[PDB]
This record gives structure tokens, sequence and C-alpha cells, in this order.
């Protein structure tokens, strides 16, 4: 099998810089790679074929080069829509190879996340369960903890976290964290807090309520 | 119009198969190949195999020779994969692509099939409307929410006002636990607009045949 090795795995990059991508190939495949982009549950399009063959319907910014082992994609200028992943592909022969891929990701300003927080619905009540939902939203970097306190007592079981992908028109991430309890549990306390620690401000942004004030 | 169209998304049994479809319209005459890709939680990508006369025939990646089968209905341009010994490991987005031969490069690819392969059961979710904490409205934008919660298996669907509310929307990835999965959405408008107007959070859930609507109400004391 011929193998692929690409670089980087991933990068921060700003809108107007020139961005690079690295493959090389285990032998020489004779100028067989084409480069792919892919978006968030999108199939992979073509960007660049052997090597540097270029295609209708692609931006000029995308260009490609290389021989024998070592070929690079290069973004001369990058645009907001450029987000996304990447992969190199052998072809010189079956079963082709991909490269393990590079996500591409924009710098923006830092950014505090906006703080919702999301007492239990009555219909879950009704059928025993008791969940607290807390959003994060437009948020910068990515990087952020979440703490849940109940009656101010942190409580870690029971957290289930998702973060969004980069945001495609702000760059920004969201995240949101849920914390089910049982209905009885749940009914045992009163105060219920969601604490957002990130590098925009020294201090957590807390949002709370108590399960019977209005 | 030219394009590569794959049938929906499936659930499997450990040790059972499947057979999943791809058909090639609005192509040129005498131009027929179709090649089969597998990618894992939306990253690595990995060749099955293909039927292509201009690469030599009908030919296997040695890992999916035992596992695989490839097909064609040349009446219709209907390519099928068919894999058997199914494994957690086959779970997964399966693609079809085809070359365009001028140079040559894999110009059409299908949407993909999401397979699952497991024992558990299916479930269809609970929908729950996620309305702000009770009292006063404290700003000039309010913030939504609609959890899809503990469903089995994979994928849902999910919008607002049956998708012209689409700015201000963050539908978060499913998370999976104990075989079970939980989904959320927030939305977020101007403090003017809701409750005055209506907001309802659309839900489907294709194993289940399942489509919610959730009107979001504003609490009560
Ligand atoms: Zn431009
Ligand atoms: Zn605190
Ligand atoms: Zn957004
Ligand atoms: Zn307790
Ligand atoms: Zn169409
Ligand atoms: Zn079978």
């Amino acid at each position: 099998d011929i193998k692929m090795t690409q670089s980087p795995s991933s990068m921060y990059v700003s809108l107007g810089e020139r961005v690079t991508i690295t493959c090389k190939a285990s032998q020489d495949i004779n100028r067989y790679l084409s480069w792919f982009q892919q978006k968030p549950g999108k199939s992979p399009k073509t960007l660049i074929y052997r090597a540097n063959r270029m295609l209708d319907g692609v931006p000029s910014r995308f260009s490609g080069s290389g021989s024998g082992q070592d070929y690079s994609l290069t973004i001369s200028s990058l645009e907001y829509e450029d987000m996304g992943n990447y992969y190199c592909l052998q072809y010189d022969e079956f079963p082709f190879t991909f490269g393990s891929g590079t996500k591409l990701e924009i710098k923006r300003a830092d950014a505090a996340p906006t703080v919702s927080i999301f007492p239990p619905s009555s219909e879950q009540l009704t059928s025993g369960g008791a969940s607290v939902v807390c959003f994060l939203n437009n948020f910068y970097p990515k990087d952020i903890n979440v703490k849940w306190k109940i009656d101010g007592s942190e409580r870690q079981n029971g957290v289930l976290n998702s973060w969004t992908d980069q945001d495609s028109k702000d760059s920004t991430y969201s995240m949101s964290s849920t914390l089910t309890l049982t209905k009885d549990e749940y009914e045992r306390h009163n105060s219920y807090t969601c604490e957002a620690t990130h590098k925009t401000s020294t201090s957590p942004i807390v949002k709370s309520f108590n399960r019977n004030e209005c | 119009e030219i394009q590569l169209q794959q049938s929906g998304p499936e659930l499997v049994k450990p040790g059972a198969s499947v057979k999943v479809s791809c058909k090639a319209s609005g192509f040129p005459f005498s131009t027929y190949n179709i090649y089969w890709v597998i990618q894992s939680h939306g990253k690595s990508l990995e060749w099955i195999g293909y039927i292509d006369p201009y690469n030599g025939g009908t030919s296997y990646n040695q890992k999916f020779r035992g596992k695989a089968t490839l097909t064609v209905d040349k009446s219709s341009s209907t390519a099928y994969m068919h894999l058997n010994s199914l494994t957690s490991e086959d779970s997964a987005v399966y693609y079809c692509a085809r070359r365009w031969y001028t140079g040559d490069w894999f110009a059409y690819w299908g949407q993909g099939t999401l397979v699952t392969v497991s024992a558990a059961k299916t479930t269809a979710p609970s929908v729950y409307p996620l309305a702000p904490v009770c009292g006063d409205t404290t700003g000039s934008s309010v913030t939504l929410g609609c959890l899809v919660k503990g469903y089995f298996p994979e994928p849902v669907t999910l919008t607002w006002n049956s998708g012209s509310l689409s700015s201000g929307v963050h539908t978060f990835p499913a998370v999976l636990q104990s075989d079970l999965y939980t989904l959320s959405s927030s939305v977020t408008v101007t403090s003017s607009t809701w409750p005055s107007q209506s907001i309802t959070c659309n839900v489907a859930h294709p194993a289940s045949s399942t489509k919610v609507d959730k009107k979001i109400e504003p609490r009560g004391p």
C-alpha cells in the first residue's frame, strides 16, 4: 500500500493570509495527487487534480504543486468560505490513499459567551425526568469550561456537553450543556446554576434560577 | 442534471448484512463507473472498491474483499454495495463517487449513506420546548431552546418555523450515552419578536418515522 502523511493536522489562519498544506507519499506517485475540500455534513469536492491542474468552478486562489513524493496545496488569500477540512489523495495505484486531513479554522477577536439557562419543561417533569440546559453562544476561542452547581454545590455527574463547528458566519463557537436529574432529585433543591470560565473574563459568567421564583 | 443519489440511512444488527445503492443520472453514454468510500466519525476516508472498465474492471481493497460485494444494474446505472459480517467498526458514512475522464478526477459524489451497526433498539425521541426562566425579560434579545432527548439511531433533523427561521439558530451535534442520543438547538431573536410571534421547533427522526412540532410557550408560575 502507498502511505500518505499530511500536515498540519489543524491550523488557525487570518483572512487574506497565505495558507499552505503539504502531503508526502511513501513512494513516487507520478503527480497522481488530488486535493479535496470537505465542509461539515457534505461530500468531498475536488480542488486540484494531477498535482497542479485546476478546475472550472474552483476559485483561482487555490493552486497545487509538487512531484515525486512531495506535494502542497496553496490558498493564496484565505476567505471565509475556505473554513473546513482538506485532504490529499494519491491515485497512482488502487487502493487509493487519502491523507489524514487538515482542519482549517479562521482567526478572529476574542469574544465572551452569551449564556442562557433553561429549567426543565413541564412535559419532561410530567414524564419523571428533569434536564437543565445551558447554552453558551458565540464565544472565541474554542477553549471553555462549564460548571454546574446545585444549591451552591458543584455537580459533575449526569452532564452532557456538545460543541458546534466553527460558525461559518462569524467564526465563533457555541456549546450546549445538559444536566440530567431525576424529577425527585430536581425537587429536593432550590438553586440551579451554570457558570462559564473563558479567556475573555477573569471571573466566570454565571446564570442561575430558583425552582420556584419567577 | 448530472448527479449521484444514494439510498437512505440504515440501522442493521451485528453479524447481519446491508445493501446500499447509488443511482447515477444524466451522465454521458459509455462512461459508467463507480467507486465506494467509507468515512468514519466525519474524519479519515478509505476506499472499498470500484467498478470501472477503464481501471481494470471490478476490484476491492484487500481490507474489504471478504465482506464487500459491488454490483451494478447497467440499465438504470444503479450501483449496489453489499456488506456482511457487520461490526460496530462498520458504523460510518459510505460514499459513492464517479470518475470523470477527460486528465480525470472524481467530479461527482453521492451525498453519503449513514449506516449504524448496533443491537440497540430504535427509540423515538422526546421533544421538549425550552422557554426562558420565569419572569420579565431582561434585555433586547431572547434565546429559546429545543431539547431532543433519548433517541436511537441517528439521524434527526431539526428546524425552527419549518425552516423559515434560520439565522440565529445553533443546532448542536448529538451526543451518545447508554445507547441513546441527545441533541439540542438554540434560537435567538429580538425581544419584540417573541412571544409576540409564534416560534416552533420541528423534529424528524426517520428511524421511527417521527415528526413532531413543539411550540415555545412562556413559562407559568
Ligand atoms: Zn477574492
Ligand atoms: Zn459559583
Ligand atoms: Zn451562529
Ligand atoms: Zn440532592
Ligand atoms: Zn436536482
Ligand atoms: Zn446479504
